[PDB]
RNA sequence: AGACUCUGGCAUGCUAACUAGUUACGCGACCGGUCGGCGUAACUUCUUAGAGGGACAAGUGGCGUUCAG
């Protein structure tokens, strides 16, 4: 059958980290800007190039790839990332607590504690 | 009695050679009777036979 | 009439029931199975997608926390949730439904959480399943808009609201008979049957805890008041040294340890099925075991296959012959 | 006032580019597709068909990308990928001159009303003028754009005859002849440029790309306007020579605007088929407003040229 | 090994060809036509020999751990 090339492979992913921007879904508009991007010696090589380029992209506008690092998806991730809700999901009104654990604080000095409700295993 | 028959699927390749298609037959006799079948020649899905014995089924089990 | 993923799941054919067909367009895109997509593409359409505003998705997930079942929940069970609140607050008044639940009432008895109680087939003392009983098994039956949620977590949030929804079945839905799972140690229920491990503190302490919600409102639970349950017997038990590599199958502690992968091949993972139409051609009645195979001799298994050689306490003797995989 | 398709046409194997639409005749129309034959259309406004081609301008080795009328309906003049610019004649079906000078491919081509200006844009990175006969005036090489030369327009005006060229390096220039000088240049645009088109009173241009926001800017000014946003990426870009209504081809569907209350006025969709739910519409890369005011022509990735027309109520 | 290069298939697009050919136009021969008869204005269809294109699993559908294929 037919299988991509590693050397295909690496320079379309170098190609797509980089100048996302510009590539699309039209092959031939791909090819021509990847002609205009890069030193590639041979055409069909090229030609290789540009298809995986064109696969990748019509992967990757649907969902995010495992590979590699787009120059929006870096931001957005981050955005994602370094979130934090208005209130602490710790900070709770009435916490749960087994009398054993109850017990545990009273020996710990912390009999004083307001938030916790002792529930019986019923 | 010579009965008509039809085509539904085609199976695989039986025989000792590859030589006879293994084929499910639809009756023309408005019957829904799936009789399984042995081919020797080229069939496709959609091909018409004329069996001499309606009465035999080919190898099942 | 707000269709849930699991009405197309069901092929439930209630196109000629409502007039108020809408859904959301992400869960019939979600659906992986070839013939409920097949009846996707020949169904005469009357459907309407749509999406709702982030002010009602908003109002939903207020109280979703609050009943205690939005961890349970997905990221499209609530758009689907919201669909029907602001479908409802668009024709219908909105100050029938109300907001934040009920306090649940807790009422134990002694029965122990694994009785075939609710399972249409089993009987104790005629309970029968006849040709004419398979479509009547359903769940607990009893105007404009609704919805067709076979998910409980859904269920649970919409009758808690007062949203007046239904099943497969024609006829409004009034009591909901489940059972969700209780960890013993953080005491936080989740609705999801297939998970072992609790969403809070991650420990294997799970338990099953029967619930029932009524078209009013109200929440009940059944716990055991069975020691058989919570009974610390086969727990403390002496574990491997933590093996890497290809082949080394873990105990399994957490929900995300990462296993090596370990697939059956495709020959092995073939289960013989009778009610094929092409299937009395095939030389030999069952389909034939992997013996060739690196995971046949690697001992790969399937999950289902040892189940309750896992129940077992591992403090115990096992035959003098045998060795547990 | 609603929008609703009158006809449909079928005769492009590859993707319609570029609809050329001319003034003198409201009968025949011209449209350039990837199939590498530019069409001129028989209009018969049947129930069966709404037009016939009538001739197929073959001479080019690659996609014509730009085509475009002449004042009088007897000129034609085609910009292909293959760096070559073609005059066509329309009476005899059959090229008259050939503009040979770029390396690279030809995108965009430029006629006024004047008839004896042609200019060319390229991704060859340069700007050319041409003379009717074959003469190149100017070579443009002087900071003309940092990359490809997208879309190339003049102004159809009395008043000081301006280009307009907008470029895929995110930057629209301005350029006046006699002079060859650069006059404005407009920053404001994230991803690389498309389309742009003049005003047919000569006072406004508008410029188009990647962001999905058609950015609209005066000519004799040099100043911003409007600002009007879109669902995806555009394609085409349009104007009414009697509605002052500026019509912009964006992803799948075409998106209509009235810019005297930055009003949507209609889109402008046809899909049926739920079936094929994992593949992607069909989208609309040509776009041309007919001399009359109530007829549209878009061309499509389908290889189809659509009709719109105005059903008032 | 693959990749690299060539080669072949394709161009009524391009570059040319007094050792390639056609068309038209003159003269002649023959019965308004036939002529591998002869003489320069048409430039490439045929012929040649080059450049540039052109195919990349490009697109659609099915199958696929929904990815590799
Ligand atoms: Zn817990």
């Amino acid at each position: 059958g037919r299988v991509r090339t590693k050397t295909v492979k690496k320079a379309a992913r170098v190609i797509i980290e980089k100048y996302y921007t510009r590539l699309g879904n039209d092959f031939h508009t791909n090819k021509r800007v990847c002609e205009e991007i890069a030193i590639i010696p041979s055409k069909k090589l090229r030609n290789k190039i540009a298809g995986y380029v064109t696969h990748l992209m019509k992967r990757i506008q649907r969902g995010p790839v495992r590979g590699i690092s787009i120059k929006l998806q870096e931001e957005e991730r981050e955005r994602r990332d370094n979130y934090v809700p208005e209130v602490s999901a710790l900070d709770q009104e009435i916490i749960e607590v087994d009398p054993d654990t109850k017990e545990m604080l009273k020996l710990l000095d912390f009999g004083s504690l307001s938030n916790l409700q002792v529930t019986q295993p019923t | 009695p010579i009965k008509l028959a039809r085509v539904t699927k085609v199976l695989g390749r039986t025989g000792s050679q590859g030589q006879c298609t293994q084929v499910r037959v639809e009756f023309m006799d408005d019957t829904s009777r799936s009789i399984i079948r042995n081919v020797k020649g080229p069939v496709r899905e959609g091909d018409v036979l004329t069996l001499l014995e309606s009465e035999r089924e080919a190898r099942r089990l | 009439v707000v269709a849930d993923a699991g009405a197309f799941l069901r092929h439930a054919a209630l196109q000629d029931i409502g007039k108020n067909i809408y859904t959301i367009r992400e869960v019939v895109t979600e659906i992986r199975d070839k013939a409920t997509r097949r009846r996707l593409a020949v169904l005469p359409y009357e459907l309407r997608f749509k999406e709702p505003l982030p002010e009602y998705v908003r109002l939903v997930t207020e109280f979703s926390k609050k009943t205690g079942d939005y961890p349970s929940l997905s990221a499209t069970d609530i758009q689907v949730l919201a669909l029907t609140y602001q479908l409802e607050a668009e024709f219908v008044g909105v100050s029938h439904l109300k907001q934040e639940p009920q306090k649940v009432k807790v009422s134990s008895s002694i029965q122990h959480p694994e009785t075939p109680l609710h399972i249409s087939g089993f009987h104790l003392p005629g309970g029968w399943i006849t040709p004419s009983n398979i479509k009547q098994i359903q769940q607990e039956l009893e105007v404009r808009v609704g919805c067709l949620t076979t998910d409980f977590a859904m269920q649970n949030v919409l009758l808690q609201m007062g949203l007046h929804v239904l099943a497969v079945n024609g006829m409004l839905i009034r009591e909901a008979r489940s059972y969700i799972l209780r960890c013993h140690g953080c005491f936080k229920t989740t609705s999801d049957m297939s998970r072992v491990f609790c969403s809070h503190c991650g420990n294997k302490t799970l338990k099953k805890v029967s619930v029932t919600v009524s078209d009013d409102g109200t929440l009940h639970m059944h716990f055991s008041r069975n020691p058989k349950v919570l009974n610390p017997r086969g727990l403390r038990y002496s574990l491997p040294t933590p093996k890497g590599g290809k082949y080394a199958i873990n105990p399994h502690l957490t929900e995300d340890q990462r296993f090596p992968q370990l697939r059956l091949s495709q020959k092995a993972r073939q289960k013989t099925n009778v009610f094929a139409p092409d299937y009395i051609a095939g030389v030999s009645p069952f389909v034939e075991n992997d013996i060739s195979s690196r995971s046949a001799t690697l001992q790969v298994r399937d999950s289902t296959l040892g189940a309750g050689r896992r129940r077992l306490n591992p403090n115990a003797s096992r035959k003098k012959f045998v060795k547990k995989r | 006032e609603q929008m609703t398709l009158r006809g449909t046409l079928k005769g492009h194997n590859g993707w319609v580019t570029q609809i050329a639409t001319t003034p003198q005749f409201p009968d025949m129309i011209l449209s350039a597709s990837r199939d590498k034959t530019i069409i001129m259309w028989k209009l018969t406004r049947d129930e069966t068909n709404y037009g016939i081609p009538q001739r197929a301008l073959r001479g080019h080795s690659h996609f014509v990308s730009d085509v475009v009328i002449s004042s009088d309906g007897q000129f034609a003049l085609s910009g292909s990928w293959d760096g070559t610019l073609r005059l066509w004649d329309l009476t005899t079906g059959t090229t008259t001159r050939r503009f040979v000078g770029h390396t690279k491919d030809v995108l965009s081509v430029a006629f006024s009303s004047d008839n004896r200006q042609i200019v060319s844009g390229s991704r060859d990175k340069t700007i050319k003028l041409w003379n009717t006969l074959g003469v190149c005036k100017y070579t443009v090489q002087d900071e003309s754009h940092s990359e490809w030369v997208s879309c190339v327009r003049f102004s159809p005006n009395s008043s000081n005859p301006i280009i307009v060229s907008c470029g895929w390096d995110k930057l629209v220039k301005v350029w006046n002849l006699a002079n060859c000088k650069l006059k404005t240049n407009h920053i404001g645009h994230t991803g690389y440029l498309n389309t742009v088109t003049v005003s047919p009173d000569g006072s406004l241009c508008a410029s188009g790309g990647k962001d999905g926001q058609a950015m609209l800017w005066d000519l004799n000014e040099g100043k911003h306007l409007y600002t009007l946003d879109g669902g995806d990426i555009i394609n085409a870009l349009c104007f009414s020579p009697n509605r002052y209504w500026l019509c912009a081809a964006t992803g799948p569907s075409i998106k209509i605007w009235d810019l005297e209350g930055k009003i949507i006025v209609d889109e402008l969709k046809q899909e049926v088929i739920s079936t094929s739910s994992k593949a992607e519409p069909p989208q609309c890369t040509s776009l041309a407003w007919s001399a009359d005011g109530q007829t549209l022509f878009a061309g499509y990735t389908d290889n189809l040229v659509r009709v719109w027309q105005v059903t008032i109520g």
